[PDB]
This record gives structure tokens, sequence and C-alpha cells, in this order.
């Protein structure tokens, strides 16, 4: 049985940790909602 | 139960102890999460019950108590923040410049940030604090790292 618990406000944080790259990828989305890489 | 706007953990007691299966957003009295998190099951909030209202396996989204309310979109240029809520850890904002998933039906923003699967449903925000989508449905690339789509619904 699933339950929810509050974890915070939804707010932009000034000076948050900045990380992650920005890849441009060719992808396909199937009927099951699963993404796959097209190559 | 609790209906205050904000980010919430989706928990279960079916397995060992209390396990976090995902995350969601409460906005305008509607709870929003990814379909793979709940599989469309009812949810509990204290003594109250949340029934599914709308869902779609292909979009991998579901809303509870009313229709999908989130309609902000990534502008295709600016940095965004993932408000990551990892299992057993405090909510934390992470800023990033999204990449792009290019599909036969158009382009979608993507965030290359890696978190446990139980972080699925954490919101991605624009600079105004608006939810432009949820984290947790994506792909594994050449190196083995994860890239999630910026998954957004449609506000009817
Ligand atoms: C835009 C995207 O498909 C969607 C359309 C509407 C709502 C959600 C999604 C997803 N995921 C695509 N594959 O191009
Ligand atoms: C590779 C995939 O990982 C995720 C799934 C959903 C959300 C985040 C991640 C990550 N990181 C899995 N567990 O199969």
């Amino acid at each position: 049985d699933m339950y929810i618990e509050r974890a915070g406000d939804i707010t932009w944080e000034k000076d948050a940790e900045v990380t992650g790259n920005s890849p441009r990828l060719d992808v396909a989305l199937d009927e099951s909602g699963d993404f796959s890489l097209v190559e | 139960g609790e209906t205050t706007d904000g980010v919430y953990r989706v928990m279960t007691r079916r397995l060992l102890g209390s396990t976090q299966v995902g995350v969601g957003v409460m906005q305008e009295g509607v709870f929003h999460t990814m379909w793979h998190v709940t599989k469309g099951a009812a949810l509990r909030s204290g003594e109250g019950r949340l029934d599914p209202y709308w869902g779609d396996v292909k979009q991998d989204l579901v809303s509870y108590c009313g229709p999908w309310k989130l309609d902000a979109a990534w502008d295709g240029l600016s940095e965004v923040q993932l408000l990551a809520v990892p299992p057993g850890e405090r909510a934390k904002n992470i800023q990033t410049l999204p990449g792009i998933f290019k599909t036969k039906d158009g382009d979608i923003g993507a965030v290359a940030l890696d978190y446990p699967a139980g972080t699925s449903g954490s919101p991605i925000l624009d600079k105004c604090g608006r939810v432009i989508g949820l984290y947790g449905n994506g792909v594994v690339i050449k190196n083995g790292s994860y890239v999630s789509a910026i998954t957004q619904g449609k506000r009817e």
C-alpha cells in the first residue's frame, strides 16, 4: 500500500550546485513508454 | 490528508521496512507522478485516499484527484533545476543545462543527472519555480550513464 510524505517546497535555489552535460540524442519511444537510442 | 502544494515522496511498506518507490508534485489539489512509480494504484495521505484520475503508460504520467495541472515548458535555452528527492536523503536543487532527445515526433529537453530509481517523479523547474516536467523516464547512453527526458503532460 502506497503513501505520500511531504518533502519540500517547489522553489528555484540561487547558487545551487551546477552539474551535468547537455547531450543531443536520437531516441525512439515505444508503446510501453520506454525510450531507446536510435543508431 | 495533506493537500499543501509541494514535492512529496511516494513510499511503500510492502517490501522490507519503508521503501521509497518515487516522488511527485502536489499542485492545485492534484498529485502528479510518473506511471511506473505507482502503476496507477490508489495512494494514501495520512487518513485520506488519493484515487487516480488520468493516466497514460506511453507518456509515463498519472494524476490523482483531478486533471493534469502542470503546463510550463522548457524554453530550449536556459538552465533548469532538478529538485531531486533521493531515498532517505533531503530534497536538493541541482542546476543543469538540458540536452535534447530528438524523436520522429519532435524534440524534448533531457537532463543528464544520475539518481537512484526511487528519485523518479522529482520535478524539473524553470527560473520562476514552475514545474516544466518530471525526472525518471529516459535512456542509458554509450558510457553507462543515465539521461532522463523532461516529461511534461498536457493541461486540458
Ligand atoms: C513530446 C513527446 O511525446 C509526448 C507528447 C505529449 C506528452 C508527453 C510526451 C512524452 N514523453 C515525444 N515523444 O515527442
Ligand atoms: C538506469 C535506470 O536508472 C534510473 C531510472 C529512473 C530514474 C533514474 C535513474 C538513474 N540514474 C535504471 N534504474 O534502470
